[PDB]
């Protein structure tokens, strides 16, 4: 089920 | 040089790759600020360009709903981006605490966000990283103004000219065109606005998965819905604005200017 979570920024692909 | 002789450092407010954000006081003025402190010892030539770009973009933007840059100070081994202090904390924390916003409060919130994005777009700046973490409340008094922050990933665009500007942003807020690795521009910000408006109204995101590969597939296909029970009392015109923001094809996606004229925003 969808959750409001803090997420990290990227400046290239994972 | 200026920072060391005029400013005093206090507690940490945030962290970055090779930076911290700390509260500081301009001692003789008795005025407090938030200082992004970048360690510049052996920065690459490109990292120097990106620091200068962030400073230039932050100096360019003058708007009530964008954090003001007070000064940009270059010392030996340290650069100081000095911003106004904003004490209300992340919009993120306020959504979690309240669970969701009423349509009236959500409309007022996204209206201020869109005004800030509109100004950015008019000045040829694309943020690329809009999310509740990057939106700050001006005070702890409920109904306080929202301020767009953190232009570290922001790019300068030439009019409506679009290009592959590289893979940057936050997974849950990334536009389909960035995930496809296709040319993009200003519309990426309106897609993120759609995600933020969805979060505002029911307190959870439209796209989420433990598997990042499945998350990106759902975003690229615009595979969101309005489940019961949280969406059972939300107006069609709220869903309509979200739909127009969360449009896969960036040409047909609502602009900031158009979004501000939507009845759900303007008739109120
Ligand atoms: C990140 C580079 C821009 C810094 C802008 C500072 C604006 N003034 C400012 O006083 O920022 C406050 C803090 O700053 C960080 O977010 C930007 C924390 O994550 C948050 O907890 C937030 O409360």
């Amino acid at each position: 089920r969808n959750k409001l979570r803090r997420q990290h920024s990227y400046d290239t692909f994972v | 040089t200026r920072f060391t002789e005029e400013y005093q450092l206090f507690e940490e407010l945030g962290k970055g790759a090779f930076s911290v954000v700390r509260r500081c006081v301009k001692v003789l003025a008795g005025q407090e600020y938030a200082a992004k402190i970048i360690n510049t010892k052996k920065l690459s030539a490109r990292d120097h360009q990106k620091l200068e770009r962030e400073a230039r973009i932050c100096r360019l933007l003058k708007h009530p709903n964008i954090v003001r840059l007070h000064d940009s100070i270059s010392e030996e081994g340290h650069h100081y981006l000095i911003f106004d202090l904003v004490t209300g904390g992340e919009l993120f924390e306020d959504i979690v605490a309240r669970e969701y916003y009423s349509e009236a409060d959500a409309s007022h919130c996204i209206q201020q966000i869109l005004e800030a994005v509109l100004h950015c777009h008019q000045m040829g700046v694309v943020h690329r990283n809009l999310k509740p973490e990057n939106l700050l409340l001006a005070s702890k008094l409920k109904g306080a103004a929202v301020k767009l922050a953190d232009f570290g990933l922001a790019i300068e665009v030439e009019g409506e000219q679009q290009a592959w500007f590289g893979f940057a942003g936050t997974p849950g807020y990334l536009s389909p065109e960035v995930l496809r690795k296709d040319p993009y521009g200003k519309p990426v910000d309106l897609w993120a606005c759609g995600v933020i408006l969805y979060i505002l109204l029911v307190g959870y995101p439209p796209f989420w998965d433990e598997d990042q590969h499945r998350l990106y597939k759902q975003i690229k296909a615009g595979a969101y819905d309005f489940p019961s029970p949280e969406w059972d009392t939300v107006t069609p015109e709220a869903k309509d604005l979200i739909n127009k923001m969360l449009t896969i094809n960036p040409s047909k996606r609502i602009t900031a200017a158009e979004a501000l004229k939507h009845p759900w925003i303007s008739h109120r």
